[PDB]
């Protein structure tokens, strides 16, 4: 009887950059996902796998909301098979996705007058992510033939660049929240359903 | 030292009777008619009619096919009954008292019309029904602090504010009601006070709605 | 209209102010009883005087002798004397007489005493409580006080950018002491407080502008 705590996902006052992309475990509930859908506060609501039509009806083993904020222009790169510094570096879906990717402009929380410099995202990898794939190192990025060690330097940069989220910029670059949602249907008793299922 | 006090505030029907009473104490060295005087929202003032101590009475001949007063000098009391009511009857009742002049073999007169006044009364006339309050904690942020509590969507009004059943009065600002297009009212009342008495100092302001009998008292802590 | 006053009047300190009573035609003032009455904001008016003529008055205890009585047959009027004006004589004036079985008063002549020093206004703004948003509601309370003189303007912001939709301002009003005081009210949804970084009340008053913000 007890429902999913979606709120705890959707309605979190802090986001995690997308380099450091949040996730939670989200089991032995009932995901009334008529709430999500019928809310016109998404700017996008894609699923892959299932038609979200009958998102209600079905029943997943696990379920893991992913959560992190990207630029607006960015929203293109979670799905599966793109490309981009997002879906190479920062987070990557798998090209066989079950699941749906919620998102909506979150200019009046993240942006800040001056800027938003916490919002930060990986610009350097040796080689793309692995699906559901999370790098958090610092370390310095070696883009030349010295082999730099610890300071910044030609070819040598720092892997993460902050966001400047300013209220003023263009759509395209302004914070957008995103949650992706993995239906995990392993070869086990379900323990996450719908309202309106059998 | 007279003191006109009238009967509490409300709500009355279109179309139904109005009545309030006067209650008189102190000093009455002299002979006094007593009257009833309404202002309106615009600050009009109307005279309504008196009553002598006999009873006699003499109506605003506007009202008079509406209007009953009548004395209990026993009690020292006046009252006023105001019939078929409607909104334009919507205002502040005042209960006053005139004391009679010079009087000649011929005729009395009254030369110091309303002498004392009572506090004024408000009557609301409307279809409408009244609505008690709800009371929200307006929690507290140089050394001194402000907290109050938010009294949301009652109707008609008045609502009276007090801190601490009174006790507190120094620093109490009660703000004048705002109306919402919903046709209810809201007020705020904040009191202003040392942040070395946030921790120690119970704050607990007391609304009173009479035109819905309702009495809500809130503790606005830190 | 039986009986006429002027809606306003401004005088200057220790000038004085002649309050008119403008009696309908067919009713001559030479003969009337007039009555004139103060009334300062939250209390009941406050007989000063009756004025006759010359010889028939009568001059309320405890009223200043400032104030005097007379009448202007060419005007159909009667008049309110106020000499050496005071900060303390604004108020509301009311003339009356008894006419067709009835006292009748003049709608009120608000007097204005002029030259009262500029104040700076105090602003508070308050959030929604913990409980109202429980109750599913959101209301921020922005209260303004102690400015003179009384016009204000009071804006809010969400964030950074102007918001006029679901706002209600009173209309300033003097508090006791001659000062004003208003009140500015912000309806939001408990969404629309919780996806925002911070709201803003700003009062602008006299060249200078105080802003006070909140924010979850
Ligand atoms: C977040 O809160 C809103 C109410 O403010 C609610 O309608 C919505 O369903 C919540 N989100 C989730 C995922 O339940
Ligand atoms: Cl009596």
């Amino acid at each position: 009887t007890n429902l999913c705590p979606f709120g705890e996902v959707f309605n979190a006052t802090r986001f995690a950059s997308v380099y450091a992309w949040n996730r939670k475990r989200i089991s032995n509930c009932v995901a009334d996902y008529s709430v999500l859908y019928n809310s016109a506060s998404f700017s996008t609501f894609k699923c892959y796998g299932v038609s979200p039509t009958k998102l209600n009806d079905l029943c997943f083993t696990n379920v893991y909301a992913d959560s992190f904020v990207i630029r607006g222009d960015e929203v293109r790169q979670i799905a599966p098979g793109q490309t981009g510094k997002i879906a190479d570096y920062n987070y990557k879906l798998p090209d066989d996705f079950t699941g749906c990717v919620i998102a909506w402009n979150s200019n009046n929380l993240d942006s800040k007058v001056g800027g938003n410099y916490n919002y930060l995202y990986r610009l350097f990898r040796k080689s793309n992510l692995k699906p559901f794939e999370r790098d958090i190192s610092t370390e310095i990025y070696q883009a030349g033939s010295t082999p730099c060690n610890g300071v910044e330097g030609f070819n040598c940069y720092f892997p993460l660049q902050s966001y400047g989220f300013q209220p003023t910029n263009g759509v395209g670059y302004q914070p957008y929240r995103v949650v992706v949602l993995s239906f995990e249907l392993l070869h086990a008793p379900a323990t996450v359903c719908g309202p309106g299922s059998h | 030292q007279v003191q006109l006090q009238e009967s509490g505030p409300g709500l009355v029907k279109p179309s139904e009777t109005l009545s309030l009473t006067c209650s008189v104490s102190g000093d009455s060295i002299g002979t006094y008619y007593w009257s009833w005087i309404r202002q309106s929202p615009e600050k009009g003032l109307e005279w309504i009619g008196y009553i002598h101590h006999s009873g006699k009475t003499n109506y605003n001949p506007s009202l008079k096919s509406r209007v009953t007063m009548s004395v209990d000098t026993s009690k020292n009391q006046f009252s006023l009954k105001l019939t078929s009511v409607t909104a334009a009857d919507t205002a502040v009742y005042y209960c006053a008292r005139s004391p009679i002049g010079y009087c000649s073999s011929t005729k009395c007169y009254i030369d110091k019309p309303f002498d004392s006044w009572g506090q004024g009364t408000l009557v609301t006339v409307s279809s409408a029904s009244t609505k008690g309050p709800s009371v929200f904690p307006l929690a507290p942020s140089g050394g001194t602090a402000a907290l109050g509590c938010l009294v949301k969507d009652y109707f008609p009004e008045p609502v009276t504010v007090s801190w601490n059943s009174g006790a507190l009065t120094s620093g109490v600002h009660t703000f004048p009601a705002v109306l919402q297009s919903s046709g209810l009212y809201s007020l705020s009342s904040v009191v202003t006070v040392p942040s070395s008495s946030l921790g120690t100092q119970t704050y607990i302001c007391n609304v009173n709605h009479k035109p819905s009998n309702t009495k809500v008292d809130k503790r606005v802590a830190a | 209209a039986v009986l006429t006053q002027p809606s306003s009047l401004s005088a200057s300190p220790g000038a004085s102010a002649s309050l008119t009573c403008t009696l309908r035609g067919g009713i001559n003032v030479v003969n009337q009883r007039l009555y004139w009455y103060q009334q300062k904001p939250g209390s009941p008016p406050r007989f000063l005087l009756k004025y006759k003529s010359d010889s028939d008055n009568f001059l309320g205890s405890g009223v200043p002798s400032r104030f005097s009585g007379s009448k202007d047959a060419s005007a159909n009027a009667g008049i309110l004397l106020i000499s050496e004006v005071q900060s303390e004589d604004e108020a509301d004036y009311y003339c009356m007489m008894w006419h067709s079985s009835a006292y009748v008063f003049g709608g009120g002549t608000k007097l204005t005493v002029l030259g009262q020093p500029k104040a700076a206004p105090s602003v508070t703004l308050f959030p929604p409580s913990s409980e109202e948003l429980q109750a599913n509601k959101a209301t921020l309370v922005c209260l303004i006080s102690d400015f003179y003189p009384g016009a204000v303007t009071v804006a809010w912001k969400a964030d950074s950018s102007p918001v006029k939709a679901g706002v209600e301002t009173t209309t300033p009003s003097k508090q006791s002491n001659n000062k004003y005081a208003a009140s500015s009210y912000l309806s939001l949804t408990p969404e629309q407080w919780k996806s925002h970084r911070s709201y803003s009340c700003q009062v602008t008053h006299e060249g200078s502008t105080v802003e006070k913000t909140v924010a979850p």
